[PDB]
Parts: structure tokens; sequence; C-alpha cells
């Protein structure tokens, strides 16, 4: 019934910023972390109204952690490995959030150790995460899980590693990646759907999702089906071509480097699944079922794709 | 069609808000499970 006041840190990433929105939108609350003022989303989030951020690290910086979730009902807590120590973060954060007593739903945003479902090495940005997990279960805070897919918005012309959607001379579009190419990866639209999902598992409580894992991922696609949508809707020729290694046409620091290297490995050499987990091996469904307004590939393609370009300067479009 | 609030041209099913005015299946949704439109980035 009535809205609460939502915990949330990484306020400036993609799945917080989309939450931010529809949470302050509809009238709750929010309690924001960010690294810096200064950035496009920050000044966004600055605008809107019952937002509320604090500029600080979270590395060992427990003070920040503990006004967060002063007056906190709700958390969304989804960390990067730009922060620092994942685990030390995502423990204090956990144990910040028990000590304020007031938290009633604790989603906390997840992901696989692949090398405990297979022969597969850890990827090292998404492993870490699956142990803090355990140690929110272990503190007993009522949670849920949730595990995102891979962002459509992750695609570029630019020469980003991974999810380069190139832009050949012949005007031809040419996606070069590890994965195999016949078959599915589970896809995710940040902007447009992790906000809607969310709230609608909060709107739903423990009483529910608790303990629950949830995969956020609202369609599944194999490489070529994605160029097929990409090529359907610009109307021109885009083709897969599957790569053994990750190209990294500029300069990317150690920790993506390693994530890729493992990616490499885990996707490329061993065609292991995104989701390793028994629970994930359709799986849209409860995703679907939380938020059916979800947008697909096609549609970002056609209306997100050539406007986030040309925002990063590009001009195909026109 | 487009949506009068997204814009976008690509939906899976076409809404009319309380005007009969046209929204996309994302809009139109968040705005009546909601009750306020749907917030876009930006
Ligand atoms: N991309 C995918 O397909 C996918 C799928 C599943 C899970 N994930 C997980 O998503 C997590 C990232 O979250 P996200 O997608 O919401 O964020 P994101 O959009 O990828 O953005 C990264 C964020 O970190 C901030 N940042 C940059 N430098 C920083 C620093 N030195 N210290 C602290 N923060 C810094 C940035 O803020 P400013 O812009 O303000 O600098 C930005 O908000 C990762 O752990 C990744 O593994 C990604
Ligand atoms: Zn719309």
């Amino acid at each position: 019934q009535q809205k609460k006041t939502i915990a949330v840190v990484n306020a400036t990433g993609r799945q917080a910023a989309s939450l931010i929105r529809v949470a302050a939108a509809v009238g709750h609350h929010v309690r924001a972390q960010v690294h810096s003022l200064k950035g496009l989303i920050a000044e966004e989030l600055q605008a809107i109204p019952n937002v509320t951020l604090f500029q600080g690290p979270l590395l060992n910086n427990v003070p920040l952690m503990d006004t967060l979730f002063e007056g906190a009902h709700l958390a969304f807590i989804n960390t990067t490995s730009q922060a620092g120590d994942e685990i030390a973060i995502g423990k204090d954060l956990a144990d910040a959030a028990k000590r304020a007593g007031t938290i009633q739903h604790y989603i906390y945003s997840s992901m696989p150790d692949h090398s405990l479902y297979g022969p597969w090495p850890a990827v090292p940005m998404w492993a870490p995460k699956f142990t803090v997990e355990n140690y929110v279960r272990q503190l007993g805070l009522p949670s849920t899980f949730v595990y995102a897919g891979i962002y459509n918005n992750n695609f570029t012309s630019l020469p980003y590693p991974l999810f380069q959607m190139e832009l050949m001379p012949d005007g031809t579009f040419e996606w070069h990646a590890p994965f195999d190419p016949d078959i599915p990866l589970p896809w995710l639209d940040a902007e447009h759907d992790v906000g809607p999902a969310l709230l609608q598992i909060f709107k739903d409580g423990p009483q529910k999702w608790n303990g629950h894992r949830i995969a956020l991922t609202f369609e599944t696609l194999s490489p070529v089906q994605v160029c097929a949508a990409f090529s359907r809707a610009l109307n021109r020729r885009v083709t897969y071509v599957q790569v053994p290694k990750v190209e990294i046409k500029v300069n990317i620091p150690v920790g993506y480097r390693e994530q890729l290297e493992a990616i490499e490995v885990v996707f490329g050499e061993h065609k292991a699944p995104y989701f390793p987990l028994p629970e994930f091996s359709r799986v849209t469904d409860e995703a679907r079922k939380l938020w059916s307004g979800w947008r697909d590939m096609e549609e970002y393609a056609r209306e997100v794709f050539p406007i986030e370009e040309e925002a990063n300067g590009l001009d195909w479009m026109l | 069609t487009t949506c009068t609030n997204c814009f976008t041209q690509t939906t899976p099913l076409w809404r009319r808000n309380p005007e009969g005015q046209p929204l996309c299946n994302a809009c139109g949704l968040f705005l009546k499970l909601h009750g306020v439109v749907r917030p876009l980035s930006l």
C-alpha cells in the first residue's frame, strides 16, 4: 500500500538508476550512494525530487553505510568491481542493513560462480557476488536475489570489448564475440526494465519472494538472432562472427581484461551457460510475470541503439 | 502509431490512456499499475 524509503548504492549504475527513476516517480523516497556528483546521471538523479544522494566511497566506509540505511524499509544493492573488494563491501552493507533493523526487503543483485557448476573458472566480476548472497542469507535478512541478463545496451559501434556492433565500411554491421552463434544467451534491457521489475518485487514483499533467486532476463537470443534483430531494425546487413578471443581495440584496466579472459574460456572454450545454476538450466518466465512491458532487442536496436550512438558522437543514423 | 510518453514506434501491443491517446505497452502498463506516467531517462 504505502510507499517506502529505499536505500540504494551505485546510484548512477544502470540497474540502480532505473529503479531510482521509477521509484521516485511513484512516490517512494530514495537514499542513494554515488561515488561522484560529477556526471550526467549524477546530476539527473540529483534533480529528482525525493532522491537524496550521499557522495563517498563504499570501501571501508561504514559511516556512509549507516547513514544510507537510516529510515530505510527497502534496499536494492548492486555493487561494481570498480569500488574495490566487492565482498568486503557487500558484507558491510548487509551488516549495516541488519544494524538498521528497519529493512523489510533487501534485494541484492547477484551473479554466478561458474567454477561451482563445472570445470570452469570463476568469472572475476560475478563469482564474488555469489559469496555475498550467501552472507545475506546467513544474516537472515528478508531478501531476494536477482541475476541480471546481459544488457542490450552493452552494444555500441565504438571499439569497446565483447559487445561491439561494428560499423563496417560497406555500411554493414558485424559482431565478433567468443559466444556460440547458435546458443541463446539471456538478455536484459537495464534502463527500460530493471526499474519496473524491482518495483514489482518490492510490491510483492518477502512474503512471496523471500529467499528466492530471480533471473532478470526477458528474452533469450543466440548471437545470430541478436544480429538478425539489429538487422531487422536498422534494415542493414548485420552478421555475427565467432572469434576464439575477445578483441580489445582500446586500453582497458586489468580487472576487465582478466574478466574477459575468463569469459573467453567459459563461453568460448567451454560453451557454458550464462546462468550455470540448476534452477536456471523457460528462464524468462518469472521475469515476464513481474514486468510484462519489457523491451526486446528489436525495439532496442531500432528505438535506442541509434540514439545512443548519436549521443556518443556518431552519424550513420543520419 | 507513436507512443506519447517514450515516443517509440515498436511495441507488442498498443494502448490508450484515459484519453484514447496512443501509448505503448510499457508506458500504458506502467501507468495502469502505478498511477503515474513511466519515467524516462535523460
Ligand atoms: N552489462 C551486462 O550485460 C551485465 C549483466 C549482469 C550483471 N552486470 C553487473 O552489473 C554491475 C555493474 O552495475 P551497473 O550495470 O548498474 O553499472 P554500469 O551501468 O555498468 O555503470 C558502472 C558504474 O560505476 C561507477 N563508477 C565508475 N568508476 C567508479 C569508481 N572508481 N568507484 C565507484 N564507482 C565507480 C559509474 O559511475 P559514473 O558514471 O557516475 O562515473 C557507473 O555508475 C557489474 O558488477 C556487472 O558484473 C552487467
Ligand atoms: Zn511508450
